[PDB]
C-alpha cells in the first residue's frame, strides 16, 4: 500500500543496507547513513545488478557488476557508467519502526 | 582531455587545446554528406570525431542515433533490421529504438523486460541547409547553424554545389594546409590556373602591417569564431621566385583576380573569396572521422536568382569547377596533407615545426581555435564518458 | 594474472578474473583438431593459448613439444628435421630433442656440449578421445579429460562428429554469443529451421523463478564445473515479436522439439540438448589462440549401437547436419562475435555493457569460471615465465 | 638509448647498451648502395638508422641531406625540385636548401623571410670507395672510413664486386648469424658446398680454453674494432652428426678449404677469408634501416693487377659467384635471419635465450660493440632530440 | 653607439621588454631581479617574440614550442632550439638602461 | 678428495671466488657472512661465469640475463634459470677453504 514496513530503525547499524522485495513490483533497496534512512529501486539503472549486493560509502552506493555508483539521498549518479537517474522512495520512521514509500517520488 | 603526451602539451602554452584536439572539436556543427545522397527509409554509416553514427530519413526529416546497440555494444548496422517505420532493431537480441528520441521501446526477445522505455541510444541532432547535411556533434539544445558557418554560406540566394571525399590526414593538417598564403606554390601547374586565366602568384607573403593582414573575428553577432588573412589588400604577391637572385619561376599573370581574403572559421572550415572565378566563392570543411582521417567537404557557391540561373550555374559546377577547380585544383592538396602525417604522427610536429612569418595567420588561427572551440572531443566520447565519484 | 588496466579490474567485482582471462585459462584440456588430420611422423603446428605448438603421431601416439627452440627461439616447424623416429632436430644449429619428455638428448653442431641432458623442451599432455585431439594446456601431470567435458560427451556410445576453424574474435565473446538464450533471435531465418521443422522461439526470456531456470554445477562427481540455463523447463520461449504491440515477426512453429537445455562448462564448451534434432546434442568449444582468435571446434553427437548406425549417422552429417545445421545455423553466429570485437576491444566493454534479465545465465558463469578456472594464462607464459622471488 | 625496457637492460650486464641499440650504432660509416647507383642530378632516397636521406651527385661528387623539409616537416622526396645545380626546393612552400651544407639560402614564397640564411638541413659526410656509397651517419667531423671497415677491403688491388638488398630483420640478428660458428650447419645443402667442393663441417667441439676461442682487436692502426672466431684454432670439426649414437648426417668431404679466417667489425661488417673461393674473401654488412629491416649488403673481393684480371673477375662474378655463393649460398641466412624475428621482437628473447659453447663468439662481439660503439641512435635522434631545462 | 633603452625603474623585476630598431631586428630586454640582459628577441627556432615568453631564473622560455636560452650566454636551455642567440651587453648608469647596438 | 680454495681471511663477506680445476668444469666459492659455499662456476642457463656475477645473502645474480640462485641448495630463485645448479661440499680446516672434487 502506502507505506511498508521494512524493519526496527535498530535492526540496521549505519553504513548497512536493507533488500525490500514486494509482490508484483520491482524490489527496493534501504540504505541507513549514520542515523537517517533513504531508500531507491534496488536494481543498478544500468543493468540488472541488485545495489543492496554493493558497498555502501557514505551516501554513496556503489554497484557490484561495473563499479557504477548513485547518491542514494537524491538518487543521482555518482560513477560512470550509471546515467539513469534511481526512482527514490521516502522514508519514515514511526515509534522506531522502518517504513518505505510504496511509490517513488515524482520530482 | 589527455589525447595527448601532458609534457608536449605544456610545451605549446599558446594553443594546447588545439594541439589536444586530435579527434575534433565536440559541439559543433558538421557537414557530412549531401542531402541527395540520403533517401527515403535508406539508413546510412558514418563516423564522424570517432563516433559511429547512422543517419536515415522518415517522413523527409533526418535522424541520427549513435550506431552502437546499448546491450553488447554492436554497430547496427551490420544488419540493419528496420521493423516499422519508425524504429530500427539490433540483428542481435532485438532490442529496438525509436529514431526520434533513441528510446529502448521495445525488445522482441523480451517484452517483459524491465529495460524497456528505461535506456536511451544517443542522439544527435541534424539539420540540412543548402543542400547539404550538417550534424550537431554535441550534447544538450544545439545553437544556430549560421554560428558555425562561414559568411555567406547561407544567404538566401547563395546556390551551393559540391563533392565530398574521405581523405588520410588527421583534420588540422587540411586546415592549415587551407589556411596557409605561401602553399599555393603547389598549386603553380593546376590546370585550371591557365585554364581559367587566373593571376595566381607563387605565394602571397606578409606585407608591412602584420595586425591588418591578419583579421582575428570573435565579434560576430552570430557568433561565428574566425580569423581572416587579407592576402589581397595587406599581402606582398610574389610573382618573381629566385634562387640566389636569379629567376628560376614565375606565377601566373592572367586577368582573372580571384583570392582577395581567406578565411578559416570554427569548427574547421575555410572561405576563399573569390574563387575558383571572380563572381564565386568556395566554402570547405575538413571534418574529423578520427585521428587519421578527415572529411573533405568542398562547396563552391554563386548567387542564381531563379531556377535557370541554378541549372545553368549546376551544368557549370559538372563541366567545369568540379573537374577543374575542386579537383584540378585541389587535388594537390591531398598527397600534400598526406605528405605532413609522418612528422606530426607522434604529435612531435607540432613541437619541432620551424616556421616562417607566412604562418603567422594560422598561430592566430590556433589560438583562436584554442580559446573559442566548444569542447574537446576525447577517447572516453568514444567508449563511454568515465567518472569515479 | 595482469592481463587488464587494474582499474576497469577494480570495477568488475563480481568476475574480474574472468575479464582478466584474455588469453585464456591454463591448466585445462583443449580440442585443436581432428585425429584423422594428424598422421603418422607427420609434424602439424598450431598455436593454443599464445604458444606454438607441434603435434606428432608416433606408433599410433600423439606427442606435444613447444614449437619453440631453447637455443635462439625459432620455430622448429620453419624447417622440420625429423632425423629420428622418436626426435625433432632444429634446423638451425641442430639441438635435437626427444618427443616423449622434450629432453635435449643430442646436438649436431656440437657433440661434447655441457647443454647435452641438462635442458628441457616444454612438453604437454595431448589425449584422442572421440576422434579429437585434447592437448592439456597446462603443467604438472593433468586431471582426467572428463573434468574438462559436458555431460555424455565421452558416453561410450555416443558418436561424435564436426568440424573445426578459426574464428577472429576473443574467445570469451565466443562463449557469450553461444551461452546466450535471447540470441537466437539471429537464428530466424536459418534454412535449418525450415528444413529441419523445428519449433524455435524468437528467444527464451527467463520464466517465473529465476532461481530454478539457472543451475550452477560445482558438484559434479567428474569435477565438471559449469552452469545450466533451464530455457526449456522453466523459462518463456517468445514466439510473437511486437513493437508498439504490433506483431512484426514471429518464431518458428515446428513439430521438433530442440533446445530444452544449454549449459557451458570450463575451460569453455556449450552443450545444447537436444541439438540440431530431437536424437541429437551439440557440444562446441571456443578454444583460445590468442586474444583475437580462438578455434570454433564444433561436435555433433548421436548414439550409434552398430557401424550400420554409425555409418548411417556419417552419411547424414555430411549430407545434412553439417551443411545445414554447424553452417547453415551458426554460420551467421561468426559475423556476430566479429561484430563484438570493437566494443571489448580497449576491454572497456566489459564496463559499459547494459546487460537485461536473459543475461542472468552469462553473469553466473562469469562468476563460476572466476572462481573455478585452473589458471590465468599471461603474456608471460607465452615469453617465459618471470619472477625474483 | 632508453629504446628498451630498463628492466631489461638491468638484466643484461654485460652487454646492455647493444640490447639498447635497437636503431644501430650513431657516429659510423654505412654503406648504402653502389656508386653505379646513383647518377649525375639524379637524387636517390633511402632510409638510414630510422633517418629519411636524399643523396645527389653534383659535379660527379655525392652530397646527403635529410629527407625532410625544416618546415613543415614533409620529405622533398615526394615530389623533387632541383631548380639550380647546387640546390633543391621544398614543393610546398618553396623553402630552398643547398646540397653543400644545408643552409636554407632562399624562399621563393616569400623572399625577404628572416629565417633565410639562419636555418640549416642536417647534412652527413658522404664517400664513394671500391664502387660503393659509404654515409657517415653522425654528428661532427667523420673518422677515417678505414676505422668502420675490415682490414684489406680498402686495398689498393682489390676488387670489389657486390649486391645489396632489404632484409625483414633487424640488423644484430643478421650480425650473430653471420658470426655464429655454429649457423654453419643451415648450409649442409647449399649448392656452393657440391658445386665449388668444399670441406663444410656441421659444426665444431670446441677446444682449449674461453679466452682462446676468440681474439678482440680493441685498435687497429686505424682504430678498427673487431672480434675473429677462433673456434676452429683447438676444436675438432664435426663431419659425422649422430643422434643415440647412430650417424643421420654428414658433412661435406670436400677438398677446397674455406672461411679459415672469420671476424666482425664494428658498426656491423664480417669478413670471410676465403670465400667463396681460396683466392677471394667476402665482406658483408648488416645495415641498420629501422628497427625491423637491415641492408644486407655483400661484396666479394679479388686482388687484380690489371684491367684484363679485373675483367675476368668481374665475369666470373656475374656468372658463378653471385648467383652461387651470394644468392645459393647466404640465401639460407636470410630466412634464419627472418626466423628469430619473433623471439626478439618484444626483446624478451635477449633475456630468454639459452646459449651453448659456440657462442662465445657471440658474446665476445655483444661486449666489444657495447664497450666501442661510437653512440646508441634513439627515436629521438629520428624525430628531434628533445632536452628541457 | 650603445642605445638608452629605458629607466631601470621602468620594469618589474622577472619581466621582459621588447626594444624595436628601425631597419633591423627587434631586441629582448630582460630583467632578472635587478641584473639587466639583452637578445634578439626572435627565437632562433622560429618566428615567436621571446620579449613574448616566460622568463625562469636567467632563462627565456619561448611561448610558442617551448624552446628556451639562457639570456646571459644567449645559448640554448631547451630544445627544440639550437642556434645560439644573439647576445648584447647591457649597461646600467645613473638609473638608466643601455644596451649595445651591435651584437658582441 | 678436496682442493685448496684460499684462506677463509682472504675473503671479504659477500664475496664470490672462481676455482679453476685442471681438466674439469670451474666452480664458484662464495662466502655468505661467516660460512662459505660452492656451486658450478657456469650458469646453467648458458654459458655465463657466476663468479662474475653478484651476490645478495645467499642468493647468486648471473651477470649475462639475471638469472639466479640460492648458493646454499643451488636452486634457481630468479628466471629465466629452471635448472638447479650442482653444489659442492665446502670445508673450513686451520682457516684454510677447501672444495670437494665431487658435487655433494
Ligand atoms: C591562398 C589562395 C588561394 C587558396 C588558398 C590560399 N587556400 C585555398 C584553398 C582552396 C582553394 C583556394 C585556396
Ligand atoms: C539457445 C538455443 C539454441 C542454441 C543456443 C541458445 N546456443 C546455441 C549454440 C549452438 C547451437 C544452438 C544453440
Ligand atoms: S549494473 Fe550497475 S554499474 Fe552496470
Ligand atoms: S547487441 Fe543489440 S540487442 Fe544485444
Ligand atoms: S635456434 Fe635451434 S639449435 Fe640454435
Ligand atoms: S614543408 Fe617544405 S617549404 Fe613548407
Ligand atoms: S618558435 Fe621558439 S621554440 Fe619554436
Ligand atoms: S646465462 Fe645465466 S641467466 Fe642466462
Ligand atoms: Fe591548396
Ligand atoms: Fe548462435
Ligand atoms: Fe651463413
Amino acid at each position: 500500500q502506502i507505506w511498508l514496513k521494512v524493519c526496527a530503525a535498530s535492526d540496521m547499524q549505519p553504513g548497512t543496507i536493507r533488500r525490500v522485495n514486494r509482490v508484483g513490483a520491482a524490489p527496493l533497496a534501504v540504505y541507513r547513513v549514520g542515523d537517517q534512512f533513504y531508500a531507491t529501486e534496488d536494481t543498478c539503472t544500468h543493468g540488472i545488478a541488485s545495489l543492496s549486493e554493493g558497498t555502501l560509502d557514505g551516501d554513496v552506493i556503489e554497484c557490484p557488476f561495473h563499479g557504477g555508483a548513485f547518491n542514494v539521498c537524491t538518487g543521482m549518479p555518482a560513477s560512470s557508467p550509471c546515467t539513469v537517474p534511481l526512482g527514490v522512495f521516502e522514508v519514515e520512521v514511526k515509534e522506531g519502526e522502518v517504513y518505505v514509500a510504496g511509490e517513488k517520488k515524482l520530482e | 582531455m589527455a589525447n595527448v603526451d601532458e609534457a608536449i602539451l605544456k610545451r605549446v602554452k599558446g594553443w594546447a587545446p588545439y594541439v589536444d584536439a586530435k579527434l575534433g572539436f565536440r559541439n559543433h556543427w558538421y557537414p557530412v554528406m549531401f542531402s541527395k545522397e540520403i533517401n527515403e527509409g535508406e539508413p546510412k554509416t558514418l563516423k564522424l570525431l570517432g563516433e559511429n553514427l547512422l543517419v536515415n530519413r522518415i517522413d523527409g526529416k533526418l535522424y541520427c542515433l549513435k550506431d552502437r546497440c546499448l546491450h553488447r555494444g554492436v554497430q547496427l548496422s551490420v544488419k540493419v533490421e528496420c521493423k516499422t517505420k519508425s524504429t530500427i532493431t539490433c540483428w542481435y537480441h532485438a532490442w529496438t529504438y525509436r529514431w526520434e528520441d533513441g528510446v529502448l521501446c521495445d525488445i522482441l526477445t523480451n517484452p517483459t523486460s524491465a529495460q524497456i522505455g528505461r535506456q536511451k541510444l544517443k542522439t544527435y541532432p541534424v539539420q540540412e541547409a543548402k543542400g547539404c547535411v550538417f550534424i550537431y556533434l554535441g550534447d544538450g539544445d544545439p545553437p544556430p547553424l549560421a554560428r558555425d558557418t562561414p559568411p555567406n554560406f547561407l544567404d538566401d540566394d547563395m546556390e551551393i554545389l559540391g563533392k565530398n571525399q574521405i581523405i588520410k590526414s588527421n583534420w588540422r593538417l587540411a586546415v592549415e594546409n587551407g589556411f596557409d598564403p605561401s602553399h599555393i606554390y603547389i598549386h603553380k601547374d593546376s590546370i585550371l590556373v591557365k585554364d581559367n586565366d587566373l593571376a595566381l602568384p607563387l605565394g602571397f607573403a606578409p606585407g608591412g602591417d602584420r595586425k591588418q593582414q591578419t583579421r582575428v573575428v570573435d565579434d560576430d553577432v552570430v557568433g561565428r569564431k574566425g580569423v581572416y588573412d587579407l592576402i589581397g589588400e595587406h599581402g606582398v604577391p610574389v610573382f618573381e621566385g629566385t634562387i640566389g637572385g636569379e629567376v628560376v619561376r614565375e606565377g601566373a599573370y592572367g586577368e582573372k583576380i580571384v583570392a582577395n581574403d581567406i578565411s578559416i572559421w570554427l569548427p574547421g572550415v575555410l572561405k576563399v573569396n573569390p574563387f575558383p572565378n571572380p563572381d564565386m566563392m568556395q566554402f570547405e570543411w575538413y571534418v574529423p572521422i578520427d585521428e587519421n582521417t578527415h572529411y573533405y567537404f568542398q562547396t563552391l557557391g554563386k548567387p542564381c536568382a531563379n531556377d535557370e540561373e541554378r541549372k545553368k550555374y549546376e551544368q557549370e559546377f559538372e563541366s567545369k569547377w568540379k573537374p577543374m577547380a575542386l579537383e584540378g585544383f585541389n587535388n594537390d592538396d591531398i598527397w600534400a596533407r598526406e605528405a605532413m602525417v609522418d612528422f606530426y604522427a607522434d604529435d612531435k610536429g607540432w613541437v619541432n615545426e620551424i616556421l616562417f612569418e607566412s604562418d603567422e595567420a594560422i598561430v592566430a588561427w590556433r589560438k583562436l581555435a584554442s580559446e573559442h572551440n566548444q569542447g574537446i572531443q576525447t577517447q572516453a566520447h568514444v567508449s563511454g564518458l568515465e567518472h569515479h565519484h
